[PDB]
């Protein structure tokens, strides 16, 4: 416990994450321009409206590829367990900045895991429905009725994921010190103690113990 | 755009900022295709392409007279042939296909690009290509499967109802060319009268289910048919029985939008008022006192 | 814009979003100026300005018949006179000058404003003034030194090939007016045939190097000449021998763009991945442990 910080995120998972974020800004904004045509300015997200129609789906595929790399590296830490119940019951208390007092928080809390599955499920929905409605390459192989349902579902899934990311960015801005961990990779031990007790307890034990195991 | 000042509907335009439409005191026009007088000559396909300066590719014969086999960016109208014994004797039902110029167009309703699809006061629904982004939403929104994308420019095209002839007082090219007068053109009101007279003569010849195809589901069409078997439109190479704008498309383009809007506004309010109300979540709010 | 749906090239438009061009099945047209039949009457200058509603200033005489002395925003075509004894006897070579309506226009290629310069399926290259920003890049991109800026509105103008007459079925004003029939007009295919017949008669009269000027460097032109001395076009008041789009302009408008794009994307990636990889450079990274 004699270091200002502890590593929370490896460089590879940090590089990926900020790649996703940049791709997501372009894809969400172009998507929103088709959804709300009154917001004319967003038709210039990829330069021109004609260009935006072409590039949206390609950047969409890139997000899904990078989210699948994230999926295989974080899924094991996002698994719901009986210890998450406490969180789910004192949500009102957590939102007032008192989660430590009410719950058992490991690597990622119960909100973060709900988000994780939400985000991962929506991107799968968006990938499937996106392919189905993609002209000129793929929509021609699908029955008109499936294309129509896909148009409805893709719009709805994209809106749900945008909401979700608005809340995800808010929380990251709100639980102070979090953005620095995602940019630089390190979290101060006290942040760990307050927001993620069980997690830091494990690092601290893994740490000390294996260095005690060496035989100083 | 809007030089004619008679634009009654415009794609992707908020309902509280309607397009210019002061010069709307004009009669609705309509084409009437009486399939009982059609001889399947394809003159209309030829006259349409000649007039419109378009040429499709030289295709193939795959066992039927139909050719081209479908509408395309280079073929705005196509003759569809059907051989059937469903009514008790051999019948060759031939129907001209192409845009129906719906009163309530699904293409226009599904389109996400402002001004790409417009509806004139006389009933013509036309594509304004400078605004088309090639998304293809209109292909799915159309109940009749009409719009076609041009691979060479990523824009959709279809029958314009010869808006360039009709706008200056002349009937469309396919209407004028039709050898047997199966295709008629005039005001919608007088085409509905001709339609009802023709139905009456077909009934007198034994076709008890003759009728006019002018679907109420899309608000009536400016391209109408007189059919010998109006109870069985699908016999005419799949013409839809009781077409309407799909329910999924209606909900996607309709209620989902304002609902999403409320969520977004509400969410932004909540998060903003939440941050201000409770304040940040820093490492120590406690050694601040 | 794009109402005619036959726009084959459009300035400052990405190659993967081409302009509307479904109605492209139209014959290419062309003007043929046979300078061996030209009498230097200037009727074409007068007919062009009368038709186009433009008037240049009353200029000055500086020793030659040429007047105005150059093309301008108010003079879209000008007669250029040359006196020479280069071929062994005194000859007065007179040539009508003005836009060549190139198949591969350099003006269009150099223009940085979307839609300011377009090329129609029939070969006409025309300026869409609502989009012109007055930069003048087209003046340098043109191999023939044609475009001219109007000081009163900061926009470039030139011969439109009487697009307003040709678009509705009439030949251009200067073509119709030419007293001796030095200027001819029709489809490009039949003007090339008339050109070759005229060359044959000029050779029969002793002009062994007569020829058609339809430069391959710009992909051929829709304004072509029949020249008595086709081996020496510069005798005709500097008409370029083997014109082409300048190499510097090709590289500036071509490869430099994507190269710059890659640099910028690559640079942004590098700097972003660099900051994240190594982290800030603060006064003490060391008392952080
Ligand atoms: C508390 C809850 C409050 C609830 C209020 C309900 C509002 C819904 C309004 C509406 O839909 O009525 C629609 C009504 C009916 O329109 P309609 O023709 O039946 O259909 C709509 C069109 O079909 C197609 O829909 P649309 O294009 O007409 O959408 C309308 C609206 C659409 O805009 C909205 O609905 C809300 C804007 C959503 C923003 C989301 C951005 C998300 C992106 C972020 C991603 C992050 C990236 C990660 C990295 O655009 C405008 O009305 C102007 C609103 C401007 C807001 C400016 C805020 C900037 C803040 C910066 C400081 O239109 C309106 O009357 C004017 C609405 C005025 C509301 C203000
Ligand atoms: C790792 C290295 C990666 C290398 C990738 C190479 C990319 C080059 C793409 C390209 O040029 O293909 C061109 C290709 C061929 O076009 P072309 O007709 O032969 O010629 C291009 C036109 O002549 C004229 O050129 P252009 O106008 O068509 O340029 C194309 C491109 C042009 O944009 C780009 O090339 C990159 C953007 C450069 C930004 C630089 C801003 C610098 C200003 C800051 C100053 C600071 C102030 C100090 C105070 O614009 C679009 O394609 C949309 C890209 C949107 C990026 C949005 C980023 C916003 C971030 C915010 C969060 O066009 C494309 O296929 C779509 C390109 C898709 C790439 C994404
Ligand atoms: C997973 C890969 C994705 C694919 C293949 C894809 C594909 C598409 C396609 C083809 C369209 C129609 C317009 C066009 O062609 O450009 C579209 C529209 C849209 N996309 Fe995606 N997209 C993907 C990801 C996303 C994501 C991540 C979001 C949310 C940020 C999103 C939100 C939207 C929205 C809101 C629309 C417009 C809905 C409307 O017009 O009402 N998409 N998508
Ligand atoms: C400016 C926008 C964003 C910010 C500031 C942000 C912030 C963060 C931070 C700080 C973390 C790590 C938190 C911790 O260490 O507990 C994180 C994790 C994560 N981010 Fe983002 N994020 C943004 C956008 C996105 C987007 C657009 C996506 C994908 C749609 C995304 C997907 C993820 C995922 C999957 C995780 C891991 C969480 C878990 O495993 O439960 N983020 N984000
Ligand atoms: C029922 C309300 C759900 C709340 C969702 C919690 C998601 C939550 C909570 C946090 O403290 C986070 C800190 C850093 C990065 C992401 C975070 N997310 O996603
Ligand atoms: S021109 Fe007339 S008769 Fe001939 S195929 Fe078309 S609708 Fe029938
Ligand atoms: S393809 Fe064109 S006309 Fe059709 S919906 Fe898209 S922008 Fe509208
Ligand atoms: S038939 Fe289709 S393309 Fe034509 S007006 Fe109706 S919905 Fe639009
Ligand atoms: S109304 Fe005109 S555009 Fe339509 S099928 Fe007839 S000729 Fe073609
Ligand atoms: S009108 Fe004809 S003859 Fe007269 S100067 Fe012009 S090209 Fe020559
Ligand atoms: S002066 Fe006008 S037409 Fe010429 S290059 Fe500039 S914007 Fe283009
Ligand atoms: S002569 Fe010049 S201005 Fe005319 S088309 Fe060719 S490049 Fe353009
Ligand atoms: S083709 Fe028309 S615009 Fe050109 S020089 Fe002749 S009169 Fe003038």
């Amino acid at each position: 416990s004699k270091s200002k910080m502890i590593v929370r995120t490896k460089f590879i998972d940090r590089a990926c994450h900020w790649t996703v974020v940049i791709c997501f800004f372009l894809v969400a904004l172009s998507g929103i321009s088709f959804f709300f045509p009154t917001l004319q300015w967003l038709t210039q997200t990829f330069g021109t409206p004609q260009m935006g129609r072409i590039l949206h789906p390609f950047f969409g595929i890139a997000i899904f590829v990078a989210l699948m790399f994230m999926f295989v590296r974080f899924v094991h830490h996002n698994i719901p367990d009986k210890k998450d119940i406490p969180w789910l019951l004192n949500i009102v208390e957590v939102l007032k900045g008192n989660e430590h007092k009410v719950a058992d928080v490991g690597k990622y809390n119960a909100g973060q895991k709900m988000m994780f599955w939400s985000i991962m499920s929506m991107i799968f929905v968006l990938l499937v429905t996106g392919v189905i409605i993609w002209r000129p390459y793929f929509a021609q192989y699908f029955p008109m009725q499936v294309v129509r349902y896909s148009l409805l579902i893709h719009a709805a899934a994209g809106i749900i994921l945008i909401h979700a990311i608005l809340i995800h960015m808010y929380m990251a801005f709100w639980v102070k010190g979090s953005i620095k961990g995602m940019i630089e990779g390190k979290v101060s031990r006290r942040w760990a103690k307050k927001h993620h007790p069980r997690w830091y307890r494990e690092i601290e034990k893994a740490e000390a113990k294996k260095e005690s195991e060496e035989g100083i | 755009a809007m030089e004619t000042q008679d634009i009654i509907k415009r794609s992707a335009t908020n309902s509280i900022t309607p397009p210019s439409q002061v010069r709307d005191y004009k009669a609705e026009v309509a084409k009437l295709i009486d399939v009982s007088t059609c001889i399947g000559c394809k003159a209309c396909q030829v006259a349409c392409s000649e007039w419109n300066d378009i040429r499709d590719e030289v295709g193939h014969c795959v066992g039927v007279y139909d050719n081209p086999a479908d509408l395309s960016a280079k073929s705005w109208t196509v003759m569809r042939f059907s051989e059937t014994e469903q009514n008790g004797k051999l019948e060759w039902l031939i129907r001209k296909d192409g845009c129906m110029h719906c009163e309530d167009p699904g293409c226009l309703k599904a389109c996400p690009s402002a001004g790409a699809i417009i509806q004139y006061a006389n009933g013509i629904v036309d594509f304004q290509s400078e605004n088309c982004i090639g998304c293809g939403y209109c292909i799915a929104g159309c109940p009749f499967n009409i719009p076609r994308l041009n691979k060479e420019d990523n824009r959709v095209y279809k029958c314009t109802l010869c808006v360039d002839r009709v706008s200056v007082g002349q009937e469309p090219a396919c209407v004028k060319t039709c050898p047997t007068g199966a295709i008629h053109f005039g005001t919608k009101k007088e085409m509905l009268e001709l339609a009802e007279q023709r139905v009456a003569k077909l009934k007198a010849r034994g076709y008890e289910h003759a009728g006019v195809y002018n679907p109420e589901g899309v608000g009536g069409t400016h391209v109408m048919y007189v059919l010998h078997h109006a109870d069985q439109p699908e016999l005419y190479h799949g013409l839809p029985k009781d077409p309407k704008i799909d329910t999924s498309v209606s909900l996607w383009k309709g209620a989902l939008k304002p609902l999403a809007a409320a969520g977004f506004i509400a969410t932004f309010a909540g998060l903003i008022f939440h941050y201000i109300g409770i304040g940040p979540n820093k490492e120590v709010d406690d050694d601040e006192e």
